[PDB]
């Protein structure tokens, strides 16, 4: 006629609160911060009466990615107080930058103002969505857990038909396997294991009981041949072990100095 | 509308060790017809041919909600439904009071609705590992299309013409729907779901039911079908839909985008000797993962073609000794790879999956790799 349908419709939810004001705290719910409108709880938010079930059921669509978001902040939190394997950190750094990723995401659309309605917003975020799930299912079990484990794990995703989730695993297991990278080259360039938390197949072990306490019959570097990653041929991770049983052989017995260095 | 209280918090599942990698993690609101927030209207009341355009103006609001998902104020979610449950089919019940007209408009624009929930749980559903690649990047490839084509058209055209134009109707709101084609491009979504589903539960069901080569076959037929299992379908849909320029070229496109990592794989079995495959799409594992004369299993269930003809099994054999030789060449020089300027015969890799398909295509491209094969073997073999 004169007027559009929703003009129409109108009348029957002017009890309720429209969705110019919905979006006004919603903003606020996906960042995870509480808002007059949407108290957010420690682990829920509070939907009020004055929105329908019908908008609900979006809004828990929509919701669930403040609400996920707060739980990957908690796991960066809690992890961040903790002395850990630097490859959780690589995994916990990744999550923080998914996190600001997020963020900023989330903020341009708010602050472009091009998103007028929840369907729209909805929409929009998405694949943000998604790409949280993915995130918060990795970081599941992010506790009782080594790094070489989440190698092995991300590298199945890598290889998964869903493209975000190989690019989120790529990514993932890149950060990490940097630092593998690294503890490989503490261990062949210095002999050195340090920092592994028992995330290194080689390890160190001085628990004797007289057979050798001064080392001088043998050198207390052992390996887990269990242990070593998918990615190492055997064999090469006994040269590898080889390499830095002899670094430590001749610079430390054998006293090689200027040629070790 | 009068508001009812409903103690309606939003909240994430605890439990996920029985949801999909990309199933939902949050509670589903509550539900209309259990805990209305709202005292409904009886449309009744505005069945007046003057307040009629009012009645579709909130009935027209419903199927915006329907057609997303969600349930709405006259049209609700069937007396079963069930939202906590992955397994439970999804039905609408419309409010008897209403005009007929409408009723019938609903019913037609609601299937969409339920067509989406279904393809969209189908895909979380399949993001397992365990269906396999060319499932995923199915599930994939729906999940994709639901968020930049369906929703998308939904929300630009739709929404925004309930809340932006004068004379919007329920009648458009067909017309739309089918003008964009976008219901077509569900319906074969749809159907391929259902032919997919239709074989899993056959599969399910079904519980009781010359070349100095290692080669044996794996009978095994997978509860989910796996690699060309699937590919199957695909081509059987594409035949069935003949004549539907529009139709077979999504499906074409699809399944193009389906089959590229599958491709990826063949490639790198018959160019570099290279089997890769885990989750256990291929035809041809093999032991392990010294002692390198193991067997080499067929899997017969994710084949592409058949190995009863003879000309198929010659073919499956000559891909299968291609592989085999460059996995020689490539432990006896002990390199990860076997480059291109390793022979004369340099081979691109396979990029249209659809288009190897189509007959003569393939047998050649495998000669092409195996000769290649053979022309590095044997230099190596008589030289090395």
């Amino acid at each position: 006629s004169s007027v559009t349908l929703r003009q129409l419709s109108n009348p029957y939810y002017v009890n309720t609160i429209p969705e110019e004001d919905i979006l006004k705290y919603v903003s606020y719910t996906l960042l995870a911060t509480t808002s007059a409108l949407f108290p957010f709880d420690h682990e829920q938010i509070q939907i009020p009466s004055k929105i329908p079930n019908f908008e609900s059921g979006l809004l828990h669509l929509i919701f669930e990615a403040g609400l996920l978001y707060q739980s990957l902040g908690y796991k960066v939190e809690k992890f961040r107080m903790l002395n850990i394997s630097p490859m959780k950190k690589a995994l916990i750094i990744e999550i923080s930058e998914e996190l600001q990723n997020y963020t900023a995401f989330v903020n341009n659309l708010v602050s472009s103002g091009t998103v007028v309605s929840l369907k729209s917003l909805y929409r929009e975020i998405y694949e943000n969505i998604i790409r949280l799930r993915i995130y918060c299912r990795f970081t599941e079990h992010l506790e009782e857990l080594s790094g070489d484990t989440f190698l092995i794990e991300l590298n199945i995703f890598k290889s998964h038909g869903d493209l975000t989730i190989r690019k989120i695993a790529t990514n993932l297991f890149n950060s990490m396997i940097s630092l593998y990278y690294e503890y490989l080259m503490n261990w062949l360039t210095k002999g050195l294991l340090r920092a592994t938390y028992g995330e290194f197949f080689i390890a160190e072990n001085t628990d004797t009981n007289g057979t050798d306490d001064d080392f001088i019959y043998h050198i207390p570097i052992e390996f887990n041949q269990e242990r070593v990653p998918a990615f190492i041929p055997k064999e090469l991770a006994y040269k590898i072990f080889m390499i830095g049983k002899s670094y430590i052989f001749l610079e430390k017995y054998c006293k090689e100095v200027q040629w070790t260095n | 509308m009068e508001i009812k209280e409903v103690d309606d918090r939003a909240e994430l599942l605890r439990y996920t060790n029985n949801i999909p990698l990309l199933g939902k993690l949050v509670n589903h609101q509550p539900l209309w017809s259990t805990n209305p927030k709202l005292k409904s209207f009886s449309l009744e009341k505005i069945s007046a041919p003057d307040q009629r355009r009012v009645q579709e103006a909130l009935v027209v609001k419903d199927l915006l909600n329907v057609l997303i998902g969600l349930e709405g104020t006259y049209i609700r979610y069937f007396n079963d439904y069930e939202p906590s449950d992955p397994e439970t089919p999804i039905e609408f019940k419309i409010a008897k009071k209403m005009d007929p007209s409408f009723k019938t408009f609903s019913r037609r624009i609601v299937r969409y609705g339920k067509q989406y929930m279904i393809l969209t749980r189908a895909y979380e559903k399949w993001s397992d590992t365990s269906f396999g690649m060319v499932l995923q990047r199915f599930a994939y490839e729906i999940r994709r299309f639901l968020e930049d084509v369906y929703l998308k058209t939904l929300v630009e055209r739709l929404e925004r013409d309930f809340n932006k134009v004068p004379n919007f109707s329920i009648r458009e709101l067909e017309q739309i729907i089918n003008e964009t084609e976008v219901n077509k491009q569900m319906e074969l979504l749809y159907n391929i779901y259902e032919e997919i589903f239709r074989e899993i539960e056959e599969r399910r069901t079904n519980q009781s039911s010359h070349l100095r080569l290692m080669v044996a076959f794996d009978t095994t037929v997978y509860p989910v079908p796996k690699g060309g299992a699937i590919l199957k379908i695909f081509q059987q849909k594409i035949l069935e839909n003949l004549g539907d320029r529009s139709s077979v070229m999504f499906l074409k496109k699809l399944l193009n985008n389906i089959s590229q990592d599958y491709c990826t794989m063949l490639y790198e079995w018959l160019t570099q000797g290279i089997l890769n495959d885990p989750y256990q799409e291929f035809m041809t594992y093999d032991d392990l993962e010294r002692a390198w004369d193991t067997q080499y299993f067929i899997r017969k269930d994710v084949l592409l073609r058949d190995c009863d003809s003879e000309e198929d099994k010659n073919l499956l054999f000559k891909m299968l000794r291609t592989g085999i030789l460059l996995k020689v060449v490539r432990a006896s020089l002990q390199i990860p790879t076997i480059p291109s300027n390793s022979s004369d015969i340099t081979i691109q890799e396979i990029n249209d999956f659809a288009d190897l398909m189509e007959g003569s295509n393939l047998e050649l491209y495998v000669d092409k790799c195996y000769s290649r094969a053979n022309e590095i073997f044997l230099k190596l073999f008589f030289q090395g």
